[PDB]
């Protein structure tokens, strides 16, 4: 509904022959172009083709395996929206100054309301048996 | 407390309501096992429980037979009475049962000086409930449905 | 550490003297998990197990590929180059519906096994959400005897709690007596039970011997001196008296 | 790996019956000394030859049934035992009207718990397995329907749980902290728990000695094409 | 749970099509056109397959 | 063959139901036995004393 760039994943490869993990040399014009390799990316889990690697940091929406992510942005260049992959965040970054003879206390208070949701049952169904397997012939009653 | 407590008269300590469990309840047969030489001959007792021993079918007795749950089962009902839930952490203690059914009130928001006041009426109401289960074990069978099917 | 000790029964006097004791009892005490974790061979069984299923069974599976299921050959090129169309149908079908109906039963375990795997951990979860975060007063739910905190570890597919609990050693025997009588009036004590070594009596606490002297200051009045059953006459003591001579 | 003795159980027959085995006869299993009897025992689930009974009761390792346990011990120099379970220690309560027992003084201890969390993932091709880079072999099996089509739905559901399942467990906070640059806390000692900055990765002595005590499977991926063909011409089970 | 049970009784109409290496996937056809000496080879196919 | 593997499957299935009763009534042993429980009806009905 947004887009229509992709981006592929190779498992499992030293992608280095990607014309021979694929043999893409047979195949059609588009294929073979989209294994040139524009700009690729390597992990753990494999190899990326059709993004570009990002230094900053984020919480993330698809999971792609060994700890990085992929997800859609406009604000790295000017406008031009594309697609990039960037390694997971787990949040901010905090301390709580420790000290043996201070505490703290609250003064003020507030109420909050949650919801949850669950399951019950299913709905319910049957089968008749000899009406399905043939379905109206008498050799198959005997 | 007599009606739960195992009686040495019994043949094999087993507490009277026990045995109402177990008579309730029919197994497979009489018998858990059905060994090679006792189905030689077609006495008409003989139900399936060894003809299908000629294919290859059957059935294993299981670990703890029955007299050790009950010896097990004993225990639980002699800590209780005699030490509260003290021996379930630790070196048991020995405690008087009035001051047990205190603490237990006191568990639950009722000042103690209650159970004090009208300990004799207490227990009169006490005697007559479980008197009474033997009976809700006998009108219907189908209180055991499950362990049935 | 008060805090948490305060919440099955002791009183918050009993830490703060004794604070050398138990830092000294509990560093012992820590000292000694990796011993017990090294001494026995099966420590570490019910994660072992886990890894060994799903590493053999696979491998059955392969060694699943050399039955002929009835055929006239096992491997595939002898069927297509010796024979002829006619029947090499025939001959294919077996070889067929002999693997597909392998693999089902592969994928129906491996269900199963996944639904086991959920349920233990969900388990898992909640005693990491009740247990370490709080504290908790079901009896054995979390460790053996009382709770007082508890500290997780990651390993290999899996999670190790460490427990600290808290246990009487040492008891002695005492004479008791369910409530007091003195001037036609009746007092209970508000907790605790009263303990008389032979020659007076006092009031304690249920988990730690303590004696104190009975007062009116935490004792109370029901009823009068006639119902309650093995009372016993004694005296009663009153703060204000020795205050109000003056 | 320390003995060669064996014991032998007939399963739910009366052993006299066992004679009826010989070696000359026409059978497969045709043993001597085990068919007949020198000591010999008899059990609700059948018979018991090649053990040696005892009275003294033990807390049993290995289990039979009806109740009976045999084990491996230096009685006489040694040879397996068969003996009746022993349910455990015993003790009594001294009851009475008006005494009680309460206790002095406390000790502290601390226990151990192991729980698994998820299981490893995995995946499988349904076309190569069932045909093998044959070539016709994939327009016989076209015709067949679409069993390859939800397979791959039915393992994905699991490749998915695993994950979820982790992502659950160990999620109950939000923010990171970090413990204060001073490891003072007033008399205890927390070093074999916190994590040790010497070591070049981020753990802790207790997972350290964990990490080394279970034998993980081979795995890294790092390059996988062509390494059986080289000095791994001694195929590993992996590739 | 409401979606996936349907999608679960929506294949079980499309197997209904494939011809499981027979001569034809309508049931009528076989019984029309071969004997039935030799219809009985084909039968059983189907009957196994579904 | 295939009459015998369907039996073992059904066997899996309800072991586990079995389990799952099994684990529970443990935790009944050992919260509403051997001590005193104040979750709400989890034993009987109303409050619960032994
Ligand atoms: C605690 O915080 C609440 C915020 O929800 C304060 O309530 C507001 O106080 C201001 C200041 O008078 C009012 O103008 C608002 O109408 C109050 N309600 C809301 C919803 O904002 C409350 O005053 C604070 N407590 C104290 C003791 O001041
Ligand atoms: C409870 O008993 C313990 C024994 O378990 C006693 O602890 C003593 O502690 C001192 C100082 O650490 C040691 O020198 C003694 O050797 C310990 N006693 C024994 C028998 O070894 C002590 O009586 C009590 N401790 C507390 C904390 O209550
Ligand atoms: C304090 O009470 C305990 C428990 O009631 C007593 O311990 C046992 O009491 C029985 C009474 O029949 C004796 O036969 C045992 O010899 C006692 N000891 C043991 C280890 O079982 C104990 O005797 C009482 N007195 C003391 C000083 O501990
Ligand atoms: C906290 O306890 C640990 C282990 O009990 C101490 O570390 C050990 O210290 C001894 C010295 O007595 C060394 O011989 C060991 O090699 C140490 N082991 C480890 C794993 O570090 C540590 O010193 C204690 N901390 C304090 C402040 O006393
Ligand atoms: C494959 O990728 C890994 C990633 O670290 C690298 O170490 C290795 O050298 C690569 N193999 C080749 C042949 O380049
Ligand atoms: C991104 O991070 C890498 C790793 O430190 C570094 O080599 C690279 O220069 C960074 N890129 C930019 C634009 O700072
Ligand atoms: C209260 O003390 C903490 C340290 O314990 C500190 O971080 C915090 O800023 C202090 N409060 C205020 C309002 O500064
Ligand atoms: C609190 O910490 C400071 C900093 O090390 C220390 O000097 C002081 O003695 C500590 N307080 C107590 C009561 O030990
Ligand atoms: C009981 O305790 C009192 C406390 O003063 C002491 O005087 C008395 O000797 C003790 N008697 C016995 C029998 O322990
Ligand atoms: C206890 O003392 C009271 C005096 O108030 C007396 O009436 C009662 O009989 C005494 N009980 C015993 C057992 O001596
Ligand atoms: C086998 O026994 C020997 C000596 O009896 C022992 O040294 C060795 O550790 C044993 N094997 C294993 C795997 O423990
Ligand atoms: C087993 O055989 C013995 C004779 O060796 C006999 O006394 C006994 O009754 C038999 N028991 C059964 C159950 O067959
Ligand atoms: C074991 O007990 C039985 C029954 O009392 C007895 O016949 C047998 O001789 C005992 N075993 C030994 C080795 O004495
Ligand atoms: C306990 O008291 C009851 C009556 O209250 C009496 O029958 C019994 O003999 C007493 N037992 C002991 C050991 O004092």
């Amino acid at each position: 509904n947004t887009s229509n760039q992709v981006a592929v994943l190779y498992q499992g490869v030293n992608c280095t022959e990607v014309p021979v993990a694929i043999h893409a040399d047979q195949l059609t014009p588009t294929w073979r172009v989209y294994s040139t390799g524009s700009n690729v990316f390597q992990t753990r889990a494999g190899c990326l083709i059709g993004a570009e690697y990002v230094n900053n940091s984020y919480e993330c929406d698809i999971p792609i395996g060994a700890g990085i992510c992929a997800s859609y942005q406009t604000q790295t260049k000017s406008h031009s929206q594309s697609i990039i992959a960037y390694t997971m965040s787990l949040g901010a970054e905090n301390s709580v100054a420790y000290s043996n003879n201070s505490i703290a206390i609250p003064t003020n208070f507030t109420i909050s309301v949650t919801t949850e949701i669950l399951p019950v049952s299913m709905t319910k169904t049957s089968v008749d048996c000899t009406m399905y397997i043939c379905g109206d012939s008498t050799e198959c009653s005997n | 407390f007599s009606q739960i407590l195992p009686d040495p008269s019994k043949p094999s300590k087993r507490s009277p309501i026990e045995d109402l469990l177990f008579n309730k309840v029919t197994l497979a047969d009489a018998g858990f096992i059905k060994q090679y030489g006792d189905c030689l001959g077609d006495i008409a007792a003989r139900d399936l429980i060894c003809a299908q021993k000629f294919k290859g079918l059957t059935v294993l007795p299981p670990l703890l037979t029955d007299e050790m749950i009950a010896q097990y089962t004993s225990a639980l009902l002699a800590g209780t009475i005699t030490s509260g839930w003290t021996f379930g952490a630790g070196p048991a203690l020995q405690i008087p049962f009035p001051m047990q059914m205190a603490y237990r009130f006191n568990g639950i928001g009722v000042t103690q000086n209650v159970l004090y006041e009208n300990q004799k009426l207490i227990a009169n109401q006490f005697n007559s409930a479980i008197g009474k289960i033997q009976d809700s074990l006998s009108s219907t069978p189908s209180a055991l449905g499950k362990l049935q099917d | 550490m008060a805090y948490r000790f305060n919440g099955i029964g002791v009183t918050q006097n009993v830490l703060y003297e004794n604070q050398k004791l138990i830092a000294n009892q509990f560093n012992s005490a820590i000292g000694k998990i990796q011993d017990s974790l090294s001494s026995t061979p099966s420590a570490l069984g019910k994660l072992q197990d886990v890894v060994n299923h799903n590493a053999q069974a696979l491998n059955t599976l392969v060694k699943q590929l050399s039955s002929k299921f009835g055929a006239i050959s096992s491997v595939l090129n002898d069927i297509f180059s010796r024979l002829d169309p006619p029947e090499a149908e025939v001959q294919i079908d077996r070889l067929i519906t002999g693997r597909l109906q392998s693999l089902q039963t592969y994928v129906t375990q491996q269900l199963i096994r996944a639904a086991e795997i959920r349920a233990s951990a969900n388990l898992a979860a909640t005693k990491m959400s009740e247990c370490v975060l709080g504290q908790s007063k079901r009896v054995d739910f979390c460790g053996k005897g009382y709770h007082l905190m508890s500290f997780p570890q990651s390993a290999p597919h899996g999670v190790v709690f460490l427990h600290v609990t808290y246990v009487p050693a040492q008891e002695k025997n005492f004479t008791t007596a369910p409530a007091i009588c003195h001037d036609g009036k009746a007092h209970f004590p508000r907790e605790g039970v009263f303990v008389s070594n032979g020659t007076h009596w006092f009031v304690t606490q249920r988990n730690f011997y303590e004696p104190q002297i009975i007062t009116t200051d935490n004792t109370f009045v029901s009823g009068n001196c006639d119902v309650v059953i093995g009372i016993v006459n004694n005296t009663v003591y009153d703060p204000l008296q020795p205050e109000l001579d003056s | 790996n320390t003995s060669n003795q064996v014991a032998v159980l007939y399963q739910g027959v009366n052993c006299t019956e066992v004679p009826v085995a010989i070696h000359a006869d026409q059978l497969t299993p045709t043993w001597r000394v085990y068919s007949t009897g020198s000591n010999v025992f008899q059990t609700r689930a059948g018979c018991l030859i090649g053990a040696e009974y005892v009275n003294n009761s033990y807390e049993c390792d290995i289990p039979i049934g009806a109740g009976i346990c045999a084990s491996y011990q230096t009685q006489t120099s040694q040879s397996i035992i068969a003996y009746t379970m022993s349910l455990g220690a015993e003790n009594s309560v001294a009851y009475s009207n008006n005494s009680i027992a309460i206790p002095t003084n406390f000790t502290i201890s601390v226990t151990t718990e192991i729980l698994p969390v998820s299981m490893t993932k995995t995946s499988v091709d349904c076309t190569m397995y069932i045909c093998g880079d044959s070539t016709e072999c994939s327009n016989l099996l076209l015709q067949y329907g679409s069993f390859c089509t939800q397979l791959k739905r039915a393992l994905t559901g699991i490749a998915v749980e695993q994950d979820k399942n982790t992502q659950e467990v160990f999620a109950q906070v939000k923010q990171i902290y970090k413990t204060p640059p001073i490891k003072y806390f007033g008399g205890f000692n927390f070093s074999q728990i916190l994590p040790d900055p010497s070591k070049p990765s981020k753990r802790s002595p207790i997972e350290d000695l964990l990490f080394n005590k279970v034998t993980l499977a081979d795995a890294g991926f790092i390059k996988q094409y062509g390494d059986c063909l080289g000095d791994i011409a001694a195929r590993d089970l992996i590739c």
